[PDB]
């Protein structure tokens, strides 16, 4: 017997006593989310301490198998996905330490309330009214308060906090056979030992960085447009050769533009499509959205609901007499179950949410029959990319016209185009330049390059280098600026959002190809295409099998990030920016202060 | 008349194991086949040597039926010249087979809120049975060069399964009975008609 042979006996043990006790696992979260009760959270906590001690044990065993003696691939996957020990090869009084140090810095980002001057007992938190006054808000001094009083009471409490975690992580990472706790983080985008696939952790900074050089053009016609109107609101307070002050980006941390459209349109005499009243005068409800959104991915020929679908899942607000949380979400609970958690109003916003979550769901059922550790997409930005293409078609002009949404008398204007591309640009190119520079400082302090005593310079200064941006008022070195944000203070990674992006488009070129598209990239539509539908669905059923690169060769015909489709895409409105840019200074200089 | 006895085997309060089915000899009785349609809604009916009609108008020696519950993703391995889970360390049918095999859904009879571990079937048989083979034995399963005394752990493992069936599966991991039937025409005179 062949250590190859015990170790495929103990993965068939493993997975079936994995898929019987994972769904238990999964009923009681989805039983504790629908109905919030008190007995709920205590079966829903015993699950999944249940299901974590079978984990660990079976790790425990899993370490028993060399991993250097086996030549098939799909067992040296799970293997790998099995052996590893995560944060236990550290010491036990280190570990509560960091679980401590994690604690107190996820609650102190969940309480953080702020006080104002004006009256001791006037106290505005953070969800509620603090970012209603940094997002509808027009005053400055009212969003500069909020923005200097928000981030100086949260991170000159977070630094001592933060450098202890920094240094146990980077312990934990060195003790993990890594580099550092960076490294660790970029090892989900690692392909070894398949010749002609391989990829490495260091390759993922060099592309990233070649793809952002060929972005910077269009997001410095597009800063200097956004510049130029934003002066136009501000008088006497932005600088024509200046930089963007931080706290008029519309939100506390400048992540999303999506809130300057008010201030920033081509022609505001023209509104967008809205389909509300439309819906609303042919009495829709939440059932007639989900039997819409179906048609979609059966007309493109994949596989529609199952018939406990309908009877499961909740598509509905239930009301006051219970309460449940209103977060969209595609549960996969195994064993066949596939449900969906919403509360759907008649809204058009709600179509794209129930287009991009059954998406998510039908990624789930491509892969049902892949092995338990091998069931999820290739990368990290798999699942959200397929979702937004989805999404993407299902807002045209052209199939609001099919279903019967838009009036046949109805025609697309030259000015209506350049509208909706300018507000999606907005949200989609305008928030690039702000992730790949938190990741990048993230690296950087996480590899040692930044001392200890030049956090917030460098910050700061990179801040105005790449997103061109500059502090309003400077910061001493007791604070901690980026430990404001959700995914800083509560260890995720903040990189996926980046190739999500790239891929959105790559898919969505290469499925308008397949489909004989005629017209401009932004007005394609994938529906009645069986082609694309197949195309799709042979990369779809792979599940992480294969390497995530030979699935971007199956789907899109090339082996890495591109970032080609994305410019062809917004190509109308970059055109448009440079024509409108003709009396007008492009770029930024960093030595200017607002102080 | 006398008539065979088909509301036994194909109706009855609880079924076997597919480890251990339950195997049954009928002969000396008048077959009434349109009998098997009473139920109706079958999601297989497979017949293989006879007719797709059952063909009333056949004489046999003796007729066996063997009874079990399986899931819907392994219907389709009871059939000869099929390679599996249950079709090599369960349940075999001969490449020569002359009979029919019956299968239904039966979600809501055999599964119950919270689980139905009742049910088990033999993992790790060491080798493939031959057709018609039971294997009732239930001795640990030694997978490695360290032999086992009689109890689990590490390379030991306890070769038996369950299944767990519970609402809200889907029809490939739901119960299903299954009947397969076999006509015995060898010498003698013929008994069943
Ligand atoms: C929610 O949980 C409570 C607590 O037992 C129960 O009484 C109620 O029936 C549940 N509601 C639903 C819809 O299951
Ligand atoms: C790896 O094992 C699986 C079954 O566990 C088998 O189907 C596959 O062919 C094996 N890989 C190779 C390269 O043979
Ligand atoms: C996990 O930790 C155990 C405990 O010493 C060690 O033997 C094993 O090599 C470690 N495996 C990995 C992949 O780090
Ligand atoms: C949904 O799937 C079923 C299952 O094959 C099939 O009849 C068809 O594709 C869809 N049914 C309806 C009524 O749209
Ligand atoms: C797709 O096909 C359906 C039915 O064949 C048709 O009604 C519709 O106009 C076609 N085009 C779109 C964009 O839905
Ligand atoms: C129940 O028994 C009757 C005979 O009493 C039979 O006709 C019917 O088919 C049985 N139901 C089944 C086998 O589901
Ligand atoms: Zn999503």
């Amino acid at each position: 017997s062949t250590i190859e042979e015990q170790a495929k006996t103990f993965l068939d043990k493993f997975n079936h006593e994995a898929e019987d006790l994972f769904y238990q696992s999964s009923l009681a979260s989805w039983n504790y989310n629908t109905n919030i009760t008190e007995e709920n959270v205590q079966n829903m906590n015993n699950a999944g301490d249940k299901w974590s001690a079978f984990l660990k044990e079976q790790s425990t065993l899993a370490q028993m198998y060399p991993l250097q003696e086996i030549q098939n691939l799909t067992v040296k996957l799970q293997l790998q996905a099995l052996q590893q020990n995560g944060s236990s090869v550290l010491s036990e009084d280190k570990s509560k330490r960091l679980n401590t140090i994690l604690n107190t810095m996820s609650t102190i980002y969940s309480t953080g309330k702020v006080c104002n001057p004006d009256n001791p007992q006037e106290c505005l938190l953070l969800e509620p009214g603090l970012n209603e006054i940094m997002a509808n808000s027009l005053d400055y001094n009212e969003r500069l308060w909020a923005w200097e009083s928000w981030r100086s009471e949260v991170g000159k409490q977070l630094r001592p906090l933060y450098e202890e975690y920094v240094v146990l992580k980077n312990e934990m990472a060195r003790a993990n056979h890594y580099e550092d706790y960076g490294d660790y983080w970029r090892g989900d985008y690692e392909v070894n030992g398949v010749d002609g696939y391989d990829y490495s952790r260091g390759q993922l900074i060099e592309d990233v960085e070649h793809t952002f050089e060929e972005i910077k053009p269009l997001y410095e016609h597009l800063h200097a447009y956004v510049r130029a109107k934003l002066m136009n609101a501000y008088p006497s307070y932005i600088s024509p050769i200046g930089c963007l002050p931080a706290h008029l980006l519309g939100d506390m941390w400048g992540r999303f533009w999506t809130n300057l459209y008010s201030l920033t349109v081509p022609f505001g005499q023209k509104p967008n499509i809205d389909v509300t009243d439309a819906m609303v005068d042919q009495a829709w409800d939440a059932q007639r959205i989900f039997k819409e959104a179906e048609k979609f991915f059966v007309s493109v020929g994949l596989p529609n609901m199952t018939q406990g679908f309908w009877e499961n899942s909740m598509l509905t607000d239930p009301g006051n007499v219970q309460k449940a949380v209103c977060h969209p979400t595609a549960w996969d609970l195994g064993k066949g179950d596939f449900r969906i958690l919403m509360c759907t109003k008649v809204t058009m916003d709600d179509f794209l949410t129930a287009h991009h979550e059954m998406g998510h769901i039908q990624y789930d059922m491509a892969y049902a029959a892949q092995p338990f550790l091998l069931r999820n997409g290739a990368n990290e930005g798999f699942h959200e990319a397929v979702g937004e293409i989805m999404s993407l078609s299902a807002a045209t002009p052209k199939h609001l016209k099919s279903i019967g949404l838009l009036s046949p008398d109805f025609q697309e204007d030259n000015e209506t185009e350049i509208n909706f591309l300018l507000k999606q640009a907005l949200t989609i190119v305008g928030t690039l330049p702000f992730t790949y520079m938190l990741e990048k400082w993230r690296w950087m302090v996480f590899k040692g390059e930044i001392p200890k005593d030049q956090w917030m310079k460098k910050w700061w200064e990179m801040k105005r280098e790449i997103v061109g941006v500059v502090e309003p008022v400077p910061h001493d070195e007791t604070y901690c600026d980026p430990a404001s944000l959700f995914h800083v203070s509560n260890d995720y990674s903040f990189i996926r959002y980046y190739t999500r992006t790239l891929y959105q488009f790559q898919f969505q070129e290469a499925l308008c190809q397949a489909a004989k598209h005629e017209g401009p990239l932004h007005k394609c539509d994938i529906s009645n295409s069986t082609e694309a539908g197949q195309k799709l669905f042979n990369m779809l059923r792979l599940g992480k099998s294969e390497p995530w690169t030979l699935a971007l060769e199956n789907v899109v015909g090339a082996k890495n990030m591109n970032v080609r489709p994305l410019l062809n895409y917004f190509e109308p409105l970059f055109t448009w920016l440079k024509d409108q840019n003709k009396n007008s200074f492009v770029g930024w200089s960093t030595d200017w202060s607002p102080y | 008349t006398n008539l065979c006895p088909f509301d036994e085997v194909f109706n009855a309060t609880r079924f076997a194991s597919v480890y251990a089915w339950n195997r049954k000899r009928i002969s000396n009785c008048v077959a009434d086949y349109s009998v098997l349609y009473n139920f109706a809604p079958f999601f297989a009916f497979k017949c293989y040597g006879v007719s797709p009609t059952k063909l009333n108008d056949l004489c046999f020696t003796n007729v066996y039926a063997d009874s079990f519950v399986i899931r819907g993703n392994e219907v389709s391995q009871i059939a000869p010249g099929q390679t599996g889970n249950i079709a090599d360390y369960n349940y075999k049918l001969p490449d020569d087979f002359t009979g029919c095999v019956i299968a239904w859904n039966s979600n809501k009879l055999d599964s119950k809120v919270g689980g139905n571990y009742n049910y088990r079937y033999r993992l790790f048989r060491k080798s493939n049975l031959k057709p018609f083979e039971r294997d009732i034995s239930t001795e640990i399963y030694q997978a490695g060069n360290k032999p086992c005394n009689g109890v689990a752990g590490v390379n030991c493992y306890f070769p038996l399964q369950s299944y767990g069936f519970r609402p809200t599966y889907g029809v490939g991991h739901q119960p299903y009975r299954v009947v397969v039937l076999s006509f015995e025409l060898l010498h003698a005179p013929a008994t069943v008609c």
